[PDB]
């Protein structure tokens, strides 16, 4: 449960490991998606079998007013779920991680549209 | 500020309404962690340095390595070792370094004649009973007894 | 070499063998001091595994071709960027609008 | 009819949940 | 009535971690925000849709 | 020792249909529910496979190694036990001997001078046991450069069963300098041809050897001519350049193969 560079076997790959549901054959040393890329590996000492996770990245957007409106602005973190974001008001949704946003309740008319049925405006 | 950063993206001083995708955040790896079926067969460095009685210069050993990790790690690390020369890879990298094929020698010979074993040299020892070929890019290494 | 050969070797020239790395692109290291190529450090101007990273060439006229010494200088610049500071083997023409 | 990728594509959800166009 | 949505991170997926390739890719020039601005005209006209 | 012993009846090669054994895990490597092709070297399904016996007679003759091979024996008390690869088989180049004696299984890589009638010798007396008599495989190995022996063990020669009670298998490839062995065991009740239906090997072992192939000897078990060998069948067939598509499985073993060009 970290990002890093990992190596077994001389293998190098990007991402956090994790303890497997998974199980394989028992002379097999690397595992691979339907894509063909290392999501899983058989670490040469302990012969656990770990999936690999590649962290979590993607494009911040940004939410804003007019600049005429306002200078505020809201940070949404897209596909990441925000227990890593602080490594660089919060809420959580299935689009994304709206930082800077005061989540209400009371569901207005849309404007600013975000995902999962969610969308942003301004207000007091 | 993300707003200095939107300003930029369009590059524009006014931005309307809007949800602007920007800046591909991505976590910066924290550190490397690597892996490997830790060493066992360790080559059998002991006999070549170590051993009670070492060969006459005209009978001089010579025995193959293979099929090892091959560590430096008790061998340069030990001052006592009181010559070496690796010719063409540092003294500091054949623990990075591999091998294909090997062979390695044990004899005794006189601190003076020490210089003798260098490739294209003379003195009775090189000339008569150990003589090094004119590319050799093996390792050599000495020891006072 | 018909300069920078002398019989006994010329050996007013010196190099740095060795250095904790690479230097900078048009970087230049005055370092004197001993490098520490094995684990132990070196106190005094002395030890074990610590060597002299200024070594030297030796030039003599009994020295083969391109073991001879060679004379180098290296030309740099910067281009256009800014206003000039030389300028080639051509006149300035006159002048039309 | 029958969330990163190491490369960085990815799938991104839609504006509306298959609920809300179902109560369209 | 509409078809997934998709972006990329074309500096990820182009070279993945490298700051050497990164470079090279400074070289290139805009083709990295073209090939998402595209995609972000797919990905609004789906909610259009 | 080497003796040569001409002492035997006299027959033709046989020959069967491959079905779909021939196929091994191309990789070191994991996949699970997926359908995923690869293209290497590999047995082409329904190929004509040749086929060979120890009975009265002993089918023991030089075969070609072009591109490595598979091997399978049906087979009775360990009849099949070693193998043998070159290329010069005289000491004018590196040679493999891989063996199971008596007591332990022997893998060595050496400019070696094999026999010209090989095989491993046994005490064959009526009191209720048979033991190791005579090694006839080769004289010398005078350069040398792998060394591998299994822990010690006693593996038999003695039984009565009818038709043949267990079938193994291997695959052999010489690439990059390493060698590649695959194998597989499993019980059978059948009488005279391989079993239709579908596995692939587990690659068994992989050594350092770095000799081209070019033919290929199998060691078997039995005053010198004139002898008893006991009844075993196995056979023999080549591999080409070609693709294959897979099955793999919720448990991430294998269960399928697709010969492409069939
Ligand atoms: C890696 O090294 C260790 C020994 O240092 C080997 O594992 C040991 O095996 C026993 C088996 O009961 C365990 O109780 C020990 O806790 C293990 N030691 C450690 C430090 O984990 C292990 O076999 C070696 N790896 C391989 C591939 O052989
Ligand atoms: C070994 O088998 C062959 C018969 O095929 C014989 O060996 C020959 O021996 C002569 C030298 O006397 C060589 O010139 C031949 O080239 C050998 N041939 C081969 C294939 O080895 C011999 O009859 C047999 N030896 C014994 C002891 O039975
Ligand atoms: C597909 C194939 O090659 N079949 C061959 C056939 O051509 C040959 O006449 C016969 C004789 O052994 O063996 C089998
Ligand atoms: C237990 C036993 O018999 N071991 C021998 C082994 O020492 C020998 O190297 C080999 C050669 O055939 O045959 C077997
Ligand atoms: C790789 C190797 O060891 N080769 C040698 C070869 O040079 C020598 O001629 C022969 C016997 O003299 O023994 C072997
Ligand atoms: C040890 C050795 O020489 N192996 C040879 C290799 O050198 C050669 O390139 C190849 C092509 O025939 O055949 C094999
Ligand atoms: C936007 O704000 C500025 C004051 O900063 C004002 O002068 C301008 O008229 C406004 N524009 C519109 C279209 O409201
Ligand atoms: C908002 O709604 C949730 C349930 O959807 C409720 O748990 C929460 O207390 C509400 N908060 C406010 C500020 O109304
Ligand atoms: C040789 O053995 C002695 C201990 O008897 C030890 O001091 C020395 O470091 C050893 N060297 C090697 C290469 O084994
Ligand atoms: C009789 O049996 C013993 C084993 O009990 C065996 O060693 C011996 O070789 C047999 N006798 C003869 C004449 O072979
Ligand atoms: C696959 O896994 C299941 C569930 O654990 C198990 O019962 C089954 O025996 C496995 N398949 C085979 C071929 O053994």
């Amino acid at each position: 449960n970290k990002c890093v560079n990992f190596n077994f076997n001389g293998l190098t790959g990007t991402g956090v490991l994790t303890e497997s549901n998974k199980k394989f054959l028992p002379f097999q040393q690397f595992g691979r998606d339907i894509d063909d890329t290392t999501d899983a590996v058989r670490d040469p000492q302990t012969l656990e079998i770990l999936d690999i996770t590649p962290c979590s990245f993607g494009g911040v957007s940004v939410i804003t007013p007019g600049t005429n409106t306002s200078n505020q602005v809201a940070v949404l973190y897209q596909g990441v779920n925000c227990t890593e974001v602080p490594v660089a008001n919060v809420f959580q949704t299935r689009a994304g991680c709206l930082i800077g946003a005061e989540h209400v309740n009371n569901s207005y008319e849309c404007d600013i549209p975000i995902g999962a049925g969610i969308c942003a405006s301004y207000q007091t | 500020d993300p707003l200095s950063e939107t300003k930029c993206t369009l590059k524009s001083f006014t931005v309307e309404k809007g949800i602007y995708q920007t800046s591909n955040f991505r976590v910066q790896p924290t550190e490397s962690i690597v892996r490997f079926p830790n060493i066992t067969n360790l080559c059998p460095f002991g006999e070549v340095f170590n051993a009670t009685r070492f060969a006459s210069v005209y009978a001089w050993n010579r025995k193959r390595i293979s099929n090892c990790v091959a560590d430096y790690s008790v061998l340069y690390n030990s001052a006592s070792f009181s010559t070496f020369k690796c010719y063409g890879v540092s003294p500091t990298k054949l623990n990075d370094l591999c091998f294909t094929n090997v062979y390695a020698d044990s004899f005794v010979i006189r601190g003076d004649e020490v210089r003798q074993i260098a490739p294209g040299q003379t003195g009775k020892i090189a000339d008569y009973n150990y003589k090094l070929p004119d590319d050799f890019t093996g390792c050599v290494i000495a020891w006072n007894s | 070499n018909n300069l920078d050969s002398k019989v006994g070797g010329n050996y007013n020239y010196l190099y740095r063998l060795f250095r904790k790395s690479n230097l900078k692109p048009f970087e230049r290291d005055i370092s004197t001091e001993i490098y520490q190529a094995g684990s132990t450090p070196c106190n005094g101007v002395e030890g074990f595994n610590c060597y002299f990273p200024l070594q030297s060439y030796g030039f003599q006229p009994t020295y083969g071709v391109g073991y001879q010494p060679y004379r180098v200088v290296v030309l740099s610049f910067e281009l256009l960027h800014a206003p000039a500071t030389v300028c080639g083997p051509k006149k300035s023409t006159n002048l039309v609008k | 009819v029958t969330a990163q990728k190491f490369n960085g594509l990815t799938v991104l959800p839609p504006l509306l949940t298959d609920e809300m166009i179902a109560q369209y | 009535v509409s078809m997934t949505k998709t972006s990329v991170d074309c500096t990820m997926y182009i070279c993945g971690d490298s700051t050497e390739c990164s470079n090279l890719l400074l070289q290139y020039g805009s083709f990295c925000t073209q090939l998402n601005r595209a995609l972000t005209g797919i990905a609004v006209e789906q909610d259009k849709n | 020792q080497c003796v040569n012993l001409t002492t035997r009846t006299q027959l033709p090669p046989a020959y069967t249909n491959s079905f779909t054994r021939g196929v091994y895990y191309p990789d070191k490597v994991f996949r699970s529910s997926v359908l995923h092709s690869t293209q290497d070297l590999f047995l082409p399904f329904f190929s004509n496979v040749t086929w060979f016996h120890a009975i009265k007679r002993f089918d023991n003759p030089v075969l070609p190694f072009n591109d490595g091979v598979y091997f399978a024996s049906t087979e009775k008390s360990n009849i099949i036990r070693g193998w043998i690869f070159g290329t010069t088989l005289d000491s004018k180049t590196q040679s493999l001997l891989i063996v199971n004696n008596a007591t332990n299984v022997v893998i060595k890589v050496c400019e070696f001078q094999f026999c010209n009638d090989p095989f491993l010798g046994v005490y064959h007396k009526n009191n209720k046991s048979w033991m190791e008599s005579e090694f006839r495989v080769y004289s010398s190995a005078n350069n040398c450069t792998f060394e591998y022996v299994s822990q010690p063990f006693l593996m038999d020669l003695e039984g009565k069963q009818g038709n043949f009670k267990n079938l193994r298998e291997f695959v052999f490839k010489n690439i990059d300098g390493y060698f590649k062995i695959y194998s597989k065991h499993t019980p059978i009740n059948l009488v005279r041809d391989l079993p239709q239906g579908f596995s692939a090997l587990e690659p068994l072992v992989d050594l350092p050897i770095g000799i081209n192939i070019t033919r290929f000897q199998t060691l078997l078990a039995l005053s010198s001519s004139g002898w008893t060998a006991g009844a075993a069948a196995y056979y023999v067939g080549y591999l080409q350049p070609r693709t294959f598509l897979l099955k793999y499985n919720e448990n991430g073993t294998i269960t399928d193969a697709v010969d492409c060009a069939l």
